[PDB]
């Protein structure tokens, strides 16, 4: 059905593909073009994916795991129960992801809006690229990629971590930490603060956006505003999802020792390197 | 196209001393400067900030408790500055070690300066939670921000108190340190047998869910800030076409419907539940699971 | 045990929260619609919430949501097809008409006040105090649209005054009246302002304001609505 203030939007037109083709709703859901792309990778995924569950031998959802080629096949192909499957899923998965994007494109372009949600969806479309794609090619196996699995994909994480130490100690790892725990401090005071601005005292009237902003300058001296908490918002969040490709592209390939040692270049600078005292020397 | 991303044009005039409602007046600086450098992202006004009894006690508390570390690192380092420098992220001001279980008996040298540095922190920031009602109190808000901090607070407390205290000794608490409180980290996860299968950690990794939240809500508010979406009080107060287009991409893309104020529901939840669940994750940690692989075998 | 109990409880609240959550969003647009406007048979799994109301500041009423919903206003669309699921094509200039893009909401035309009762916009030339404190200034920049033809030029800023933040250019056309741009679409530019969303000629069909002085909620709407539409309606003239 449709939103009471929903009809005068429903015009014709937008698309990036195809016309007036695929232009039209099922229920709430735009299809468009990239509609139909999506829901045609998705749907093969799925079906191999249930297909891989067969000739694992499990229907238990917490037990189907599609895995990547071992490192002996290096980047070639290999057979469908020995790596291809995932090699096909990874394809179709990446298909449904960029059909997403453009699908939301076509969105923004019948409603008159900014891209930006579109923009910030392919950062995370980056980061799946990275750890599928990127990482593995440039490691020369597809072995190095994680597999598709619920709990399977978590011992992935472990073992890749601890190739290296106690991962906490890449840099970027460290950096990517920092903005997604900041980006969460920000989105709580966010809600909060409207709510509180929009919600007042029982019986008071509305506060108004006067009223948050002298709110933050009474507790911390500063107000970064009403745009300027939106843009910190998707700058803190894509931001993160950034330093997390990065800290993971470095690990392997240029940098392959344990993440701990890396460190080493700071306290060994030679004006301090051998004073004697403290932890080192 | 422009993105709305930076400022193009900044425009200043005199400085905002703020809403009075039922506001102390006499507890507000001058207001600072103005950073032209700031401007292009927010607000370029600094200042004025209010002080007032809990402020200062907060403020000095939490600076006695930040000293205290830092004299400790001064003391590793030989008072040498050459070696403060080089070894900074490696000092470390750890608890007391396990023999003196509870009490406050351990020496300044083991673990008494640990504890001395805990009670200064544990006043700065319980003060500074009062300060964030009162704040809000004072101005007429809801208390929205007091109780979504309560969730931080509830985690760290967790963390350094609650559970130590359960578990008999200050030893179990996190140091203070920059590379140790890493380490400590990595420890608590292999004692307990993996922390990837305990269940309330997934489900904060899932609401940490925010970067999502917050990717998608922050581009949605610039996409429609040419009609002035920014301006979401009064777009909850009066609808208007910002607030209609948000709904429809959110309902054409994946189906399900954001009002203007129903989005930062959602966004205080997601946030708080972070903190919320993760505290119960640590708190269960140790006091009743001993091993959360094991537990996962049985679930009981 | 004892953490199997904890995980139970807490998917329970869970489901309670995202019932809440749910029903939260349904305040506004509720109840569905069929295309005819008449209320649609399957209205969704959760039932409507126990309405809440705002006390507007100000002595400006209040709102209780969810309430009767109209568009208070013409819709010069019609459907393309005999069935529900289409597009509904404009019957009239889509911009002129208010729909697609260019679509506006019927808000209160009154202007949005700040804490201390005042207009919340004012020209730059009648906010005292208020400058351009860096960036370019674009009072006396020549207007360009997207079929790169000048269209008039900027006489004024229009104000943000509680967020100091500016929000319109005051462009003065051909004729000697002037418009309000909305800053979000304008590119400011060494030499000129630059409109990639109207043409030359559609600057003329920006809806005005009445007081010179002030912008209604409604006004803002009916303006910012035309020139996003333009992005869509203005295209069969623009290059790059
Ligand atoms: C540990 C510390 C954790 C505390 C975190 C709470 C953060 C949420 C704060 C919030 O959004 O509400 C502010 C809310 C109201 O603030 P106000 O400023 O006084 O109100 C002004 C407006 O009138 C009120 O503003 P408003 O009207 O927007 O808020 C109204 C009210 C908010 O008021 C409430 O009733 C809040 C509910 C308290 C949540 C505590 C849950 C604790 C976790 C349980 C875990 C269980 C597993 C073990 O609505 C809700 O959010 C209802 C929540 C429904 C939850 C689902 C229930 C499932 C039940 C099935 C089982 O604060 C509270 O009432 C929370 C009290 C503190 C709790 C301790
Ligand atoms: C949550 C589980 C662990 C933990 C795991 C990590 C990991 C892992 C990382 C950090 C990182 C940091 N942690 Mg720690 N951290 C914990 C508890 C804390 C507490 C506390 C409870 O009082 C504090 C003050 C800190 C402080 C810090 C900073 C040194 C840095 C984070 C930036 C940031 O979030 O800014 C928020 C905003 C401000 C204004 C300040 N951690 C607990 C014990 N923390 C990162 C770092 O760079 O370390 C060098 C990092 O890699
Ligand atoms: C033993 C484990 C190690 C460790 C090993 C690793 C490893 C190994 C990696 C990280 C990475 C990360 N770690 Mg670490 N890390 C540890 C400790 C921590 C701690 C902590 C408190 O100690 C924290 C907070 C973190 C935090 C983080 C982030 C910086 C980052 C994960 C986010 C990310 O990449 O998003 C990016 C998001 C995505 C890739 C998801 C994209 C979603 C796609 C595009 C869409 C999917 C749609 C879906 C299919 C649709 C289905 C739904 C419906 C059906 C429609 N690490 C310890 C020390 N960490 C990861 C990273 O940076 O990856 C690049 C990584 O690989
Ligand atoms: C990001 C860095 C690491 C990583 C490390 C971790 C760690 C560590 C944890 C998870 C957790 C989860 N991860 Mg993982 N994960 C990565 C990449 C992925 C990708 C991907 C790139 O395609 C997907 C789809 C998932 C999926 C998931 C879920 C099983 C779960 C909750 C996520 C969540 O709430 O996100 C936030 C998103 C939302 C709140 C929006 C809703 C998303 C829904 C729930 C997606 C469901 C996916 C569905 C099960 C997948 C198949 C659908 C297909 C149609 C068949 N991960 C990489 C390898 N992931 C947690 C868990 O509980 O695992 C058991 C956990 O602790
Ligand atoms: C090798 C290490 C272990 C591990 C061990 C732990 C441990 C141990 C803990 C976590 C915790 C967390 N882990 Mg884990 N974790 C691992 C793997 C991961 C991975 C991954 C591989 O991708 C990820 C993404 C995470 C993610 C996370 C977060 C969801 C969670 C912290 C929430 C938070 O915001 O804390 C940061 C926020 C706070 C600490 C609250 C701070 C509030 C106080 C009041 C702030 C005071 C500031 C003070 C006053 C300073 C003032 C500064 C100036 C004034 C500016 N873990 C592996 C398995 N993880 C925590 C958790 O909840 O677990 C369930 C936790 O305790
Ligand atoms: C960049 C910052 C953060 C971000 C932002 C973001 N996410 C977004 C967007 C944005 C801006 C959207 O607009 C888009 C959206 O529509 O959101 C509602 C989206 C979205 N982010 C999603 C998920 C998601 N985002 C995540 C992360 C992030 N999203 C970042 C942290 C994660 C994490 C943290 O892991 C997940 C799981 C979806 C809800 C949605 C995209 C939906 C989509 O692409 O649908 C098309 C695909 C399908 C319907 C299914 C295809 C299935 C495959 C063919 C088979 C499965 C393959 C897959 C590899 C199996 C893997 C399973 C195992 C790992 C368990
Ligand atoms: C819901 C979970 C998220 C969250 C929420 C949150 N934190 C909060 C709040 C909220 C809603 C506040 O209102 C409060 C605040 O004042 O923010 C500006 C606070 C706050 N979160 C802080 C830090 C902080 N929060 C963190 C975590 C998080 N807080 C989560 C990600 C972390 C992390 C990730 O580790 C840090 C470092 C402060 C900015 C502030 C608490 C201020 C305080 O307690 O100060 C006492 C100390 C002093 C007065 C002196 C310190 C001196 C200098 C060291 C010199
Ligand atoms: C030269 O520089 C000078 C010396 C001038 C100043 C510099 C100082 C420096 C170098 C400071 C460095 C500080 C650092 C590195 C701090 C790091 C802190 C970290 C990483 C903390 C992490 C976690 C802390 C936790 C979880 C603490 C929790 C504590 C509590 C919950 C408090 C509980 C209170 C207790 C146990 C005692 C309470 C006692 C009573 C009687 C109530
Ligand atoms: C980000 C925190 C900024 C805090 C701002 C506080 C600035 C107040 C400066 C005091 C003003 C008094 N005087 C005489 C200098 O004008
Ligand atoms: C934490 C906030 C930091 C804000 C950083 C300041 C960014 C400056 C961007 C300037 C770009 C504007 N300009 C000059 C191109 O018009
Ligand atoms: C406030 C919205 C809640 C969205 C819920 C996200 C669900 C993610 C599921 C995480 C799985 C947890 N677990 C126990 C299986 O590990
Ligand atoms: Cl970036
Ligand atoms: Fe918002």
């Amino acid at each position: 059905a449709l939103l009471s203030f929903e009809r005068k939007y429903r015009v014709p037109g937008g698309t990036l593909v195809g016309g007036n083709l695929f232009d039209f709703w099922v229920g709430p859901f735009y299809v468009g073009f990239f509609g139909v792309a999506t829901f045609f990778f998705a749907a093969l995924g799925i079906i191999l994916i249930a297909w891989s569950a067969v000739l694992q031998g499990t229907w238990n959802p917490q037990l189907i795991s599609v895995y990547p080629p071992a490192l002996e096949y290096g980047l070639g192909g290999a057979p469908l129960a020995k790596g291809g499957l995932w090699q096909i899923i990874t394809i179709c998965a990446t298909g449904a992801f960029v059909s997403w994007a453009l699908r939301e494109v076509e969105i923004c372009r019948k409603l008159g809006i900014g891209y930006h949600i579109p923009f910030a969806f392919a950062f995370a479309i980056l980061a799946y690229l990275t750890l599928v794609l990127f990482r593995p090619v440039m490691m020369g196996a597809w072995g190095y990629a994680f597999p598709y699995g619920i709990w399977t994909h978590l011992d992935w994480v472990s073992n890749t971590g601890y190739t290296y130490g106690n991962f906490h100690y890449n840099p970027a790892h460290m950096i990517a930490i920092s903005f997604f725990f900041t980006n969460a401090l920000a989105l709580a005071l966010h809600g909060a603060l409207v709510l509180s601005a929009a919600n007042p005292e029982k019986g008071k009237e509305m506060r108004t956006p006067d009223h948050e902003d002298t709110f933050f300058r009474d507790l911390v001296g500063y107000s970064i505003g009403t745009l300027g908490i939106h843009r910190l918002g998707l700058l803190l969040s894509l931001s993160a999802v950034f330093f997390s490709a990065l800290c993971m592209i470095i690990t392997g390939t240029i940098w392959f020792d344990q993440w701990v040692d890396w460190w080493q270049w700071w306290v060994k600078l030679p004006w301090w390197a051998n004073i004697p005292g403290g932890i080192n020397g | 196209e422009y993105q709305n991303i930076f400022s193009q044009v900044q425009v200043r005039g005199p400085a905002d001393l703020g809403m009075t409602e039922d506001v102390n007046l006499a507890n507000r600086s001058g207001v600072g400067p103005f950073s032209t450098l700031l401007g292009w992202f927010g607000n370029a006004q600094l200042g004025p900030i209010y002080l007032g009894s809990l402020g200062v006690l907060s403020l000095f508390s939490g600076l006695m408790w930040f000293f205290t570390i830092g004299i400790w690192f001064w003391y590793q380092a030989g008072w040498n500055p050459a070696v403060f420098l080089r070894d900074l992220f490696f000092f470390s001001l750890e608890p007391p070690a396990p023999e003196y279980g509870l009490s406050f008996a351990a020496p300044l040298k083991e673990g008494g300066l640990w504890l001395i540095a805990s009670f200064f922190m544990f006043v700065a920031v319980w003060s500074w939670w009062g300060r964030t009602y009162l704040r809000a109190q004072a101005l007429g808000m809801g208390k929205h921000t007091a109780w979504a901090f309560l969730s931080a607070i509830w985690l760290w407390m967790v963390l350094g108190f609650i559970r130590p205290i359960l578990m008999g000794s200050w030893s179990e608490a996190v140091p203070y340190g920059i590379f140790s409180h890493l380490d400590w980290t990595n420890n608590f996860s292999l004692v307990h047998g993996n922390l990837f299968y305990n269940p309330f950690h997934g489900l904060s990794i899932a609401f940490l869910g925010s970067a999502l939240l917050f990717a998608m809500h922050g581009a949605t508010i610039l996409a429609v800030s040419r009609f002035g979406g920014e301006r979401e009080l009064e777009q909850i107060a009066d609808r208007g076409t910002a607030a209609e287009r948000a709904a429809l991409f959110v309902r054409w893309t994946m189906g399900f419907n954001a009002t203007m104020e129903g989005i930062h529901r959602w966004a205080i939840w997601m946030a708080v539940l972070v903190t919320l669940t993760g505290g119960i994750g640590i708190l269960l940690s140790g006091t009743v699971v001993d091993n959360w692989y094991v537990w996962g075998q049985n679930h009981g | 045990d004892l953490a199997s109990l904890a995980i139970y409880s807490f998917w329970i609240f869970l489901a309670g929260l995202i019932y809440y959550l749910q029903t939260e969003n349904m305040r506004e647009g509720y109840p569905l619609e069929n295309e005819d406007g008449t209320p649609a048979a399957n209205q969704g799994p959760f039932p409507l919430p126990k309405p809440k109301t705002f006390i507007l500041p100000h002595g400006r009423g209040t709102l209780t949501v969810p309430g009767p919903e109209s568009e208070d206003r013409p819709i010069a669309l019609a459907r393309t097809a005999v069935s529900e699921g289409f597009p509904h094509a404009p019957t009239g200039d889509p911009m002129k008409d208010g729909v697609g893009p260019a679509s506006w909401v019927a808000r209160r035309d009154l202007p949005e006040l700040d804490g201390h009762g005042h207009n919340k916009i004012k020209p730059m030339k009648a906010a005292a105090g208020f400058h351009v404190s860096a960036g370019k200034n674009p009072i006396g920049l020549p207007v360009r649209g997207c079929d790169l033809e000048i269209a008039g030029k900027v006489v004024d800023i229009w104000v943000d005054i509680p967020e100091q933040m500016a929000r319109f250019l005051e462009v003065e056309l051909k004729d000697g009246s002037t418009r309000l741009l909305p800053m979000q679409m304008v590119k400011v530019q060494s030499n000129r302002v630059h409109v990639n969303a109207l043409s030359s000629d559609l600057f003329a069909g920006i809806p005005t304001i009445k007081s010179p002085t002030e912008v209604t909620l409604l006004e803002e709407d009916k303006i910012c609505g035309y020139v996003a539409g333009g992005l869509m309606y203005a295209a069969p003239k623009r290059k790059s």
